[PDB]
């Protein structure tokens, strides 16, 4: 790859600069370069990797939704035929999204997950694996849709099992995993009751453990608990 | 859309 | 180019979709494809071209400024040496910016300007030429800096001369040209008095001609006059 | 920065 000649530490430095400049494509390319050096990632480095790709794929998802809406409207009764261009451009954006997801899943499989022994690293990588299968599922319409959904579920489930065994209920990684797995249930698996149950149980168990935390840890945990509450409000 | 992190 | 096989009308359709999806790189590539079909552009099409590249280069300029600030801070007294990475990444972004500017200037020179006979088309293209030389000037530090500045000035000046002869003082193209040429004076040519004089005269001559306009034209002209006023407020 | 269009 194009980052093969750049020092690991330089790639990390540039990823931070890219973040400050809101150059998330660049940020993601620098972090991909850093992962491909083959060394495990620190906590900070894992955050940089996730932030970069979240931002890139987030922009793609937002664009895909805009295009999909236009396309769905075009296929309604009385809509004038405008040719193949809307489908073609939605397909272009979709293909680019799928590519970014495949890239991230490829980094996780080669070889971030298998070298991740600590609970925080393993849960975080498995959460990411669930997230990027979930983004694949959002655009899936073919023979493999069920398998893509199940791959998301499986990664989230392994992450959940480790998190419950090894992390306190207020751990931000545990919380963020639960938040996203709950959204998976609601939006992807057509299981809104499971989504609500998971969000509520996660919130309540975290509430009960806040007493153990420093002020700074309290702030971090409560921020994510509020997101769980926000979703519960949306859903009930 | 719902919140994810 | 990669758009050579796509119909002109399809490229224009997709440029509009890209704009709705806030996919400005895509938008610019579609419009570049459309220009390279060799036919003149309509009013609407000229707008799509300018919007796409303004947005792309605007993001680049904002990122370049972030990086340049970090780099200037690194060269201050007592700043710890952090190696070549900040300069390298500012250079990377700079090179990509220069490339986009060269692309736009290339479309203008081959062959949009020479085929533009109407005042609205010619003034608009010459304004763009001034704008993309101005963005080159913002990052220029070498032997050619004076020539790049003079190329911006020359394009703006030809556009100004045509606009004053052929367009009313409220014409949005005339106004937008004057706004940008005034900023050129202030920020690039170290001529703040000329910037202020041009903005004030433009504003006052437009004010005097508002009586001739429909409600909708009045709205369009006054929006740009307010930008002239905003700048005058900033500068005085 | 000043306004341009
Ligand atoms: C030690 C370790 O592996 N740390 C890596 C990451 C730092 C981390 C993510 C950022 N963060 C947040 O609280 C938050 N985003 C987020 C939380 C949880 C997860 Cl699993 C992903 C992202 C910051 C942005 O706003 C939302 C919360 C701290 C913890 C995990
Ligand atoms: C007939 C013709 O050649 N039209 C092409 C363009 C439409 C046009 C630009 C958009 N616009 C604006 O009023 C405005 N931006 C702008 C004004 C003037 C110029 Cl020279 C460039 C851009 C829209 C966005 O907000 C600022 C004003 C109408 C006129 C020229
Ligand atoms: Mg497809
Ligand atoms: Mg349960
Ligand atoms: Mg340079
Ligand atoms: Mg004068």
């Amino acid at each position: 790859g194009a980052m093969g000649s750049m020092e690991r530490a330089s790639l990390i430095q540039k990823a931070k600069l890219a973040e400050q400049a809101e150059r998330y494509e660049d940020m993601a390319a620098f972090m991909k370069g850093a992962v491909e050096k083959g060394e495990e990632l620190s906590c900070e480095e894992r955050n940089l990797l996730s932030v970069a790709y979240k931002n890139v794929v987030g922009g793609q998802r937002a664009a895909w939704r805009v295009l999909s809406s236009i396309e769905q409207k075009s296929n309604e009764e009385g809509s004038e035929e405008k040719g193949p261009e809307v489908r073609e451009y939605r397909e272009k954006v979709e293909t680019e999204l799928q590519g970014v997801c495949d890239t991230v899943l490829g980094l996780l499989d080669s070889h971030l997950i298998k070298e991740a022994g600590d609970a925080e690293s393993r849960v975080f990588y498995l959460k990411m694996k669930g997230d990027y299968y979930r983004y694949l599922a959002e655009v899936a319409t073919g023979d493999d849709k069920k398998r893509i959904i199940d791959s998301a579920r499986s990664a989230y489930q392994e992450a959940m099992d480790i998190s419950k065994k090894e992390m306190p209920p207020t751990n931000p990684i545990r919380l963020g995993l639960a938040l996203n797995f709950s959204v998976f249930h609601y939006e992807i698996a057509n299981s809104p009751e499971e989504a609500i149950s998971l969000a509520k149980t996660t919130f309540d168990e975290a509430m009960a453990d806040l007493h153990t935390l420093s002020e700074d840890s309290y702030k971090d945990s409560t921020l994510i608990m509020q997101l769980l509450r926000d979703n519960l409000t949306l859903w009930t | 859309f719902p919140a994810t992190v």
